[PDB]
């Protein structure tokens, strides 16, 4: 497939690691009481591991001569859940707080101890402009546009 | 105008017991320096090399061998205490020369007897680039 | 004249009102912040009391409050590891059987999968094995159940809360004053008296009664459930009476002076108990008993109210000689209207006691099933060792400290202080001498044996075996010291410790408790590294102590003050001329020493005394006697020592001890990010941080508190901190993992 | 009759020796 | 011997003059200012090169500055 | 200088400035003539500046350059060279 | 009662005068060294001084030396004592180069401890030091060879 990579799925080494790695668990289950307080908790993350290898295996990652789920980023469409998907929510966040911060640092910056409000912040007004960080795309957007995002005059 | 005070040896110096902090072999054969004040009263100073020392009632006259341990002693002296000093420098010729108050007033008083030195009519920010006066001895700032 | 209890009724009101406003005191930084400089500073000069003002009787009444919230900061630590010890612990369990268990008392949420660090401890119970040696000291004074550990930690809790209650009262609503403070002699006659003598009785008190039938009735076998609980054996003395028959006379041979009707439980042992490989209770309660009437007698020389005692002033301004002049006539009026000559003189003494302490710990063992749990004891050695470097260094900052700013001749004489300020340089120049030749003739050996080993010539080597350089001294002492009892220690059957001699290994559970330990050349040449590394960092200290107010460079050094960046690129070059910039390199090099000090423990530990008994009584130790051959030559500790013992510690990963590599790694990190603070200037960095502003301002994103780079003295601050901060870690992770694996 | 046998000490022990004389005597005083 | 110039620029504050280890400025008359009064350096062969006198001007750019240059014994505050 | 209370002389710098010889004999030779004549009789040749630098220089550097060109094996090892047959490397060899 | 005192009783020297640096033995003998025999032509001083310094760099070059085993130690260590003492005098004879000129004075001092004229040490000239490293190298080599001649030479007994 894509770079030599194989479906983690169908591939033998993936497998291998699975099995290797649920054996140990097992082993620490063993020399305690069969329904123990730490026995139970053992068999706990055995079940969380199996769940975890079915989950990758299910989602069609791609697993190299190690059996490690590698991850594509060129683009392709087959992989977006992987990069770019998780990207685009990233930038949404991150575009959120720069906002809302942005917003907040203007809204102050009019007093004459603006200081005074940076070093104890107006919880009010910072939950007044918290939420507007939701819409900071179109915001952004129309802010570049009507030329007001970058300050002139610098 | 203002014929400075001359040194006048006899003079006591403050007691003290004796330090690693005083001369060495440069005030043996290039210079040292010398300060003096008057006194109202036997008191204890800190010295600017060593520990403490007591200035007697009346003439004191110190042996440093730095300027600037000299102006530290006589700024401690001005200030701390209410009383005049005056420094000078000694060569191993035997000679003195008197350094400060120059002109008998302190340097912090305008005096109109003083001529301006290294006194440029212009802001800092218009000097030359240095490739104007490259191979040339003389520096941007120096104009 | 007379001694009275003297206060003031609410000086300062409990409010909110300062605390909305950041730096109150100081008058700059109460107004308000106009860059990022502002809010370093108001962190750096928080607890500088003597500088928010100049009245002595407000810095004392700060003092005695802050020492208060301390206490109780100790106070909920103490209940914290108490109520972990009764709640998330293995104790019980440890407590059955001692040296198949491991210690541990805390357990992990299972959330990331760091579940992996609840490793098996044993006893039916995972979690991470601690190395505080907590549980020894739980079984040494007879706690058997966690009840009696869930009322310990409540006890602590109300003790906490009574200690910040107290903070608060003595400082908002009854503060003492100035006489109050200045009364030295009553405060020493009852911290010696009361704190120490009255303290010690009660806890040999405690032993007689509680951990003495206890640990006997858990030494004979005992199972720890089936014991009675401590207040039987007060309630019914015939319990007591079994284990210990002169408990039956009770108390009338305290009276008739037939004191050795007592000899039962009251002894003069030495050595270690074979069972549990600590030293004999029947010994400790003896020596809390003689330390308590000592300290009680010793709490009885100062002079208070009754015209009995000794008045200090006295005693100092009688002691002078015919080469120091009028010495210690107006110490007395020094050491009482100055805190920092105080606080460094009882910084210096805390240093040396805790040094103390870490070495007496490590040869005689004062807790049962300690001594064979070696990774408590390795750990236990080295935090004191850590602490007791850090609190020296301390003293050096402060003794600094109070040069600059509270030394003053014209009303606070002293004779002493004069001369040594007199004679600085001579002092100076002659350790620099000791330096230098210690330097030379400890690792210069080092090199010599290097090369010789490297160029084929082991014969030239300084060894056991080509050049030997035996410590005849030391064999010397220690050989009297073996030869002490019954020769000149009469009322001994043991020596006080295994490490003098006399053969006498004992050993717990197949491993070694203590034996024998022998001195060659590489103990020689290590001592002699130990001496130099202690006496650069005393000659850097005491270079910035003597050197604090003036020097021969810059004439005028305490008006700069205490700390300062520089005076300029003058004279050469004048970077880092202050005190406090004297005691940032003594931390560099009391790192150093202690390093090293901790290294040589834990080889020398590893290589002749720790390891395993066997049935023959063959010991195979962790190293087989590696560290006499091969600590020899930089080489050996590179590669015996670091390579060798670095190993476990790498393979940590994928187990149980998986935190302990990535702590090892983490302070890698750190250490070498201390680097960038210190070796570069703030200069660069103002620069840099003008052009990331810019890039703010281009958008209108830029704050209004200006960013500025920090101060010289904060970059260097940064520096130095981040490096201990990263080496210390490292140390401790690489201690931890490696004798946790191997221990 | 080994030629490294003789190179070797003058160039690692003579030479250094009259060179760093000779810089001494030529930096360490005034024309 | 370090060169210390003054430019006109300076409001004859005179906080650096009370600032110099060495006395090397002074005060002298003029008239391009509201004091009347100037900097002058006429003893640089004094100066250490503490450029204490750059920290106390208060002006912006400064108005009294330091060149280090050639190095005495006088220049390098060298007891010995 | 030295009146009581003053240190401080125009007259005499040397006695301010501490020059003195804290420690010079100011004795006569301690030598008896008939040994001194037999020294700075022998002992002349050699106290010519540039005549005593060259003459040591050149001569130890003969010195040694015929102490180690002609040294014995049982001196260095390294002249006396390799006793034992050579391995091989890992490879080569 | 004070021990210490000002140098001369000047308070303002930096020195002190102390036991170690001033009591009437220690002075005695300081004074009784061929260094500070002022009065003294400098040839014979730096003959006692070569030959005892000569004598001293024997001992521990031989016994310390890597071929202390060998039954060439003596040779061995006297030879390298030579090549030290060599050394030493090529320091002596640079230094004397470098820090003096013919046609210039005595740079010692010319007043005594008690205020009185002296003639300037002649040791602290140029042919004066020339005189002086002569005796120096000649009395060295004159005393390594002595210590040299007394063991291994000689049987006589030591150790
Ligand atoms: C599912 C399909 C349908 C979806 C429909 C979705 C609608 C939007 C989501 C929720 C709508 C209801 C929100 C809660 C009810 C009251 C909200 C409100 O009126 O609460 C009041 C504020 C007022 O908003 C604006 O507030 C701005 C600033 O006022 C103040 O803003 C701050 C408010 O504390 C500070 O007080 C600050 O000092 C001050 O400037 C403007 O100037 C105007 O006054 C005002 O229009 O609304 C607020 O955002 C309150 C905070 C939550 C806003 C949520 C917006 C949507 C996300
Ligand atoms: C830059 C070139 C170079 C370098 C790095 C070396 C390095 C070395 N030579 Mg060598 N040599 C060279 C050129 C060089 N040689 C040339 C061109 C000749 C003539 C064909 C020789 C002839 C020679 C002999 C006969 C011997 C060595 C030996 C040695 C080794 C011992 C060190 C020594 O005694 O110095 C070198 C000794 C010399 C006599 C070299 C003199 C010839 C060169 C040109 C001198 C240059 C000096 C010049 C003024 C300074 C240049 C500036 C710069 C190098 C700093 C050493 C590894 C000895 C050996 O074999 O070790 C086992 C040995 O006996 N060399
Ligand atoms: C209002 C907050 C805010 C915003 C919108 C930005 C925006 C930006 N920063 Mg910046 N920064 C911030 C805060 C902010 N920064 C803070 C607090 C610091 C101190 C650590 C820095 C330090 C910093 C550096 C060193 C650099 C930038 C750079 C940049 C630019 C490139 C994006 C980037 O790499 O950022 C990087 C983000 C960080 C390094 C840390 C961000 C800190 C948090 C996430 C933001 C704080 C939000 C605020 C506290 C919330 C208050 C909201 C209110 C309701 C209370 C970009 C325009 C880079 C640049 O110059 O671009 C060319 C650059 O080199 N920033
Ligand atoms: C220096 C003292 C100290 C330290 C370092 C710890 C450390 C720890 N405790 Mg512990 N504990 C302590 C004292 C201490 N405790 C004391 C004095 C008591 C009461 C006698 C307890 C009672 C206690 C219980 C019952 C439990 C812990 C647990 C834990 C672990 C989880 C951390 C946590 O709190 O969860 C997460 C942190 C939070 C949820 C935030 C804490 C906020 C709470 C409301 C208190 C802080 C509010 C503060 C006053 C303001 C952790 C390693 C838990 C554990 O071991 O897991 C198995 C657990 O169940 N502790
Ligand atoms: C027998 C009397 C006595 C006792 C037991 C103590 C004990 C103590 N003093 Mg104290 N002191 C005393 C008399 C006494 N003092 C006198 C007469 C004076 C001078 C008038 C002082 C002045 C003084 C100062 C200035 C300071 C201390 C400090 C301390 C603490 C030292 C830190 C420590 O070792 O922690 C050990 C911890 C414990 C022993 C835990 C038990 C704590 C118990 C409950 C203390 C109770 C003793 C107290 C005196 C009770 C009287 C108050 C009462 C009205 C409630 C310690 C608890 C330091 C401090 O305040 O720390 C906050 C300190 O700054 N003392
Ligand atoms: C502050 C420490 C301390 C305290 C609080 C106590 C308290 C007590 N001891 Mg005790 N004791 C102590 C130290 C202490 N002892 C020490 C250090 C020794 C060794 C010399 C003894 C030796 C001793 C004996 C021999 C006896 C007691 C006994 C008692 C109890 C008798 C009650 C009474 O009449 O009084 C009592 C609870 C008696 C007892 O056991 O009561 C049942 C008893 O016979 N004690
Ligand atoms: C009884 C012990 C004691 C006491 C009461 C004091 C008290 C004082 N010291 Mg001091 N000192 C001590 C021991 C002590 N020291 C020791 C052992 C050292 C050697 C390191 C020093 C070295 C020292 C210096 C160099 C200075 C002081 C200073 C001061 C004064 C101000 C301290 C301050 O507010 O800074 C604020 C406190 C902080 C900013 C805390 C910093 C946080 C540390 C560095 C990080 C620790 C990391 C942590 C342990 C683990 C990492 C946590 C993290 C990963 C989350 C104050 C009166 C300062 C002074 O100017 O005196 C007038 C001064 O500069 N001390
Ligand atoms: C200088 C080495 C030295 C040391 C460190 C000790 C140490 C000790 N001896 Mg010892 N002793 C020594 C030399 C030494 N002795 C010599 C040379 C002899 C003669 C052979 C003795 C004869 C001797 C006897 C007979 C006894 C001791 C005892 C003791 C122990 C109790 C100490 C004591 O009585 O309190 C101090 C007593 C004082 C009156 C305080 C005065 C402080 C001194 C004199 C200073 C103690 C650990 C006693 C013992 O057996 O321990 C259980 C005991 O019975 N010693
Ligand atoms: C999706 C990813 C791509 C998005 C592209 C968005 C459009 C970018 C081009 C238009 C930018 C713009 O209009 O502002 C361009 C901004 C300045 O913005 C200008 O401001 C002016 C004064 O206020 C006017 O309002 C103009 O209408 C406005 O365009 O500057 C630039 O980006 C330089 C490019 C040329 C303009
Ligand atoms: C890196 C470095 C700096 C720059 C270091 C800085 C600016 C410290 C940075 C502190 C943090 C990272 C910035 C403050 C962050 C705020 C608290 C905002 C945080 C809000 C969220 C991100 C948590 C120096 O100023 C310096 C000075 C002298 C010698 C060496 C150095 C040096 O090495
Ligand atoms: S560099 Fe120093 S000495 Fe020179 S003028 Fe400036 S402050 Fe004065
Ligand atoms: S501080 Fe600056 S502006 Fe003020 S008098 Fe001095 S040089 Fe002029």
């Amino acid at each position: 497939d894509i770079a030599g990579l194989t479906p983690c799925k169908d591939s033998k080494q993936f497998a291998k690691r699975e099995k290797q790695s649920i054996k140990k668990l097992e082993s620490s289950l063993k020399l305690y009481a069969p329904d123990s307080a730490p026995a139970l908790a053992i068999n706990a993350t055995i079940e969380k591991t199996k769940r975890r290898f079915d989950n990758y295996g299910k989602q069609g990652l791609l697993c190299g001569a190690d059996g490690l789920p590698h991850l594509i980023v060129s683009g392709d469409q087959r992989h977006w859940g992987e990069f770019i998907t998780p990207g685009i929510l990233f930038l949404y966040i991150a575009g959120w707080i720069g906002w809302v911060g942005r917003s907040y640092l203007i809204a102050i910056r009019d007093d004459k101890k603006p200081t005074q409000k940076e070093i104890i912040i107006d919880v009010p007004l910072a939950t007044g402009l918290v939420f507007r960080g939701f819409s900071w795309p179109i915001a952004a957007y129309r802010e570049l546009l009507n030329g007001e995002l970058v300050a002139k005059d610098v | 105008g203002f014929t400075p005070p001359e040194l006048d040896p006899n003079t006591p110096s403050p007691i003290f017991g004796g330090s690693t902090g005083g001369l060495l072999r440069k005030a043996q054969v290039e210079e040292f320096y010398v300060i003096t004040w008057e006194s109202p009263k036997e008191q204890i100073f800190e010295m600017p090399t060593g520990g403490a020392a007591i200035m007697r009632e009346g003439p004191n006259l110190l042996k440093l061998a730095r300027k600037e341990q000299c102006l530290a002693l006589g700024t401690r002296l001005r200030s701390k205490y209410k009383i005049k000093y005056q420094f000078y420098r000694v060569f191993p010729s035997g000679e003195v020369q008197y350094l400060h108050p120059k002109d008998g007033v302190y340097p912090e008083k305008v005096n109109p007897g003083r001529q301006g030195v290294g006194v440029n009519f212009r802001s800092i920010g218009k000097n030359v680039s240095p490739i104007e006066v490259k191979f040339t001895g003389k520096q941007p700032y120096d104009l | 004249p007379e001694v009275k209890i003297l206060v003031d009724r609410d000086p300062i009101k409990t409010s909110f009102e300062q605390w909305a406003k950041p730096g109150h005191f100081s008058r700059t930084i109460a107004k308000g912040p106009d860059t990022t400089t502002w809010i370093w500073n108001l962190h750096a000069d928080a607890h500088d009391f003597d500088s928010h003002t100049s009245d002595l009787e407000e810095i004392s009444r700060k003092v005695f409050s802050a020492h208060f919230g301390q206490l109780s900061i100790i106070f909920l630590w103490l209940s914290g590891m108490y109520f972990h010890g009764a709640r998330f612990s293995n104790y019980e369990a440890w407590l059955n059987d001692p040296t198949h268990i491991r210690p541990s008392a805390q357990v992990v949420w299972p959330i990331v999968g760091q579940e992996i660090l609840n490793g098996d401890v044993g006893g039916g119970f995972r979690g991470i094995q601690i190395t505080s040696g907590f549980f020894q000291i739980w079984r040494a004074s007879g706690i058997t159940s966690e009840l009696q550990l869930y009322c310990t930690a409540i006890g602590a809790l109300v003790f906490a809360a009574l200690m910040l209650f107290a903070g608060w009262f003595h400082y908002h609503k009854a503060a003492p004053k100035l006489v109050w403070f200045q009364d030295v002699e009553s405060m020493l006659n009852h911290h010696l008296a009361g704190l120490l003598g009255l303290g010690s009785l009660s806890w040999a008190g405690h032993q007689v009664h509680v951990s003495l039938p206890i640990n006997q009735f858990l030494n004979a076998g005992v199972d720890p459930k089936e014991i009675p609980l401590p207040h039987e054996f007060i309630l019914n003395r015939d319990l007591l009476a079994q284990l210990y028959p002169s408990f039956a006379e009770g108390a009338t041979p305290f009276f008739t002076l037939n004191w050795s009707k007592y000899a039962d439980f009251l002894t003069f042992r030495g050595g270690l108990d074979p069972l549990t490989g600590g030293l004999w209770l029947t010994d400790i309660a003896h020596h809390h008993l003689a330390i308590a009437i000592l300290f009680l007698i010793a709490g009885h020389m100062y002079r208070t109210n009754w015209g009995i005692g000794h008045g200090i002033k006295d005693i100092l301004e009688a002691h002078k000689g015919p080469f120091t002049g009028q010495g210690h006539k107006g110490l007395y009026e020094i050491l009482t209207t100055s805190w920092h000559a105080q606080l460094s003189i009882n910084l210096a003494m805390l240093g040396s006691l805790t040094i103390i302490v870490a070495h007496h710990m490590y040869a005689m063992p004062p807790y049962p099933y300690l001594a064979t749990d070696y990774g408590t004891q390795l750990s236990l050695f080295t935090h004191h060792m850590w602490i007791g470097g850090f609190l020296i260094v301390g003293a050096a900052a402060h003794a600094a400290i109070f040069m600059v700013r509270d030394y003053d001749p014209t009303t606070r004489y002293n004779d002493l202080l004069d001369r040594v300020l007199r004679h600085r340089d001579a002092i100076i120049s002659h350790l620099n001498w000791v330096c230098i030749f210690l330097g030379f003739h400890s690792f210069g050996l080092y090199i010599h044996n290097d090369t010789m080993s490297a160029l084929g010539r082991p014969q030239d080597m300084f060894s056991d075996t080509a050049i030997q350089l035996q410590p005849v001294f030391a064999q010397w002492i220690q050989n009297t010291h073996a030869l002490a009892p019954g020769t000149t220690a009469p009322g001994a059957t043991t020596s006080t410790s295994l490490t003098w001699g006399g053969g006498d290994l004992v050993s717990v559970g197949g491993k070694v408790a203590l034996l024998p330990i022998p001195l060659g050349t590489a103990d020689f040449l290590v001592h002699h590294i130990h001496a130099f590394t202690i006496h650069v960092t005393v000659l850097i200290l005491l270079k910035g102590v003597l050197f604090a107010r003036s020097s021969r460079l810059i004439p005028d050094k305490a008006n700069l003050g205490f700390r300062f960046p520089c005076d300029g690129p003058g004279r050469g070059g004048t970077c880092q001329v202050s005190a406090w910039d004297h005691v940032f390199l003594g931390l560099f090099w009391m790192y150093n020493a202690i390093s090293v000090v901790i290294f040589h423990f834990s080889w020398k530990m590893q290589s002749d005394v720790w390891g395993s008994i066997n049935d023959q009584g063959v010991v195979t130790h962790i190293t087989g006697g590696n560290f006499a051959q091969s600590s020899i030559t930089i080489n050996g500790w590179l590669r015996d020592f670091l390579w060798a013992q670095a190993s476990q510690v790498i393979q940590s990963y994928g187990s149980s001890l998986s935190a302990y590599g990535l702590f090892f790694l983490g302070a890698h990190f750190v250490w070498a990010f201390s680097l960038m603070f210190l070796f570069s200037g703030r200069g660069y960095w103002q620069e840099l941080i003008e052009s990331i502003v810019w890039a703010h301002n281009k958008l209108k994103v830029a704050p209004a508190t200006q960013p500025r780079a920090l101060s010289i003295v904060q970059g260097r601050a940064v520096g130095v901190t981040h490096y201990l901060l990263g080496g210390i870690a490292t140390t401790w992770a690489f201690f931890l993992a490696r004798i946790i694996a191997v221990g | 009759i080994n030629l490294p046998s003789l190179f070797v000490p003058l160039v690692g022990l003579l030479f250094p020796a009259v060179a760093m004389a000779s810089l001494f005597l030529h930096v360490e005083k005034r024309l | 011997s370090h060169s210390v110039k003054i430019y006109d620029t300076c409001i004859g504050c005179t906080q650096c003059v009370r600032a110099c280890p060495t006395d090397v400025l002074e005060m002298i008359p003029w008239g391009g200012c509201k004091a009347k009064q100037i900097a002058s350096a006429p003893r640089t062969e004094d100066c250490v090169g503490c450029k204490r006198c750059e920290s106390a001007c208060p002006t912006d750019f400064l108005s009294v500055r330091v060149y280090l240059w050639h190095e005495t014994t006088r220049s390098m505050g060298l007891a010995y | 200088y030295g009146d009581k209370s003053v240190y401080f002389d125009l007259e005499d710098l040397g006695n301010t400035t501490g020059q003195w010889d804290l420690y010079g004999s100011d004795a006569p030779s301690p030598y008896n003539s008939l040994q001194s004549k037999f020294f700075e009789t022998f002992a002349a040749p050699f106290t010519k500046r540039g005549l005593l630098l060259k003459f040591l220089i050149l001569g130890g550097g003969s010195t040694l350059a015929y102490f180690s060109a002609t040294a014995s094996g049982d001196i260095l090892p390294i002249k006396k060279g390799p006793q034992l047959p050579p391995q091989l490397g890992p490879r080569l060899g | 009662y004070q021990v210490v005192q000002p140098i001369n009783g000047d308070p303002f020297i930096g020195s002190l005068e102390t036991p170690v640096t001033s009591s009437p033995l220690v002075a005695w003998y300081l004074s009784n060294l061929p260094g500070y025999r002022t009065a003294v032509n400098p040839l014979l001083r730096g003959i006692e001084v070569g030959l005892a310094h000569g004598f001293l760099l024997v001992g521990p070059f031989v016994k310390a030396g890597p071929l202390r085993n060998t039954e060439i130690a003596g040779q061995a260590g006297s030879l390298a004592a030579g090549g030290l003492v060599v050394i030493l005098s090529i320091c002596l004879t640079i230094y004397g180069i470098s820090s003096f000129n013919e046609g210039d004075p005595s740079t010692a001092p010319s007043l005594t401890l008690t205020g009185r004229k002296k003639q300037p040490d002649q040791l602290q000239t140029a042919d004066g030091w020339a005189k002086f490293t002569g005796g120096f190298f000649f009395g060295g080599i004159s005393g390594v060879t002595w210590a040299f001649f007394l063991l291994y030479v000689l049987d006589l007994p030591y150790f």
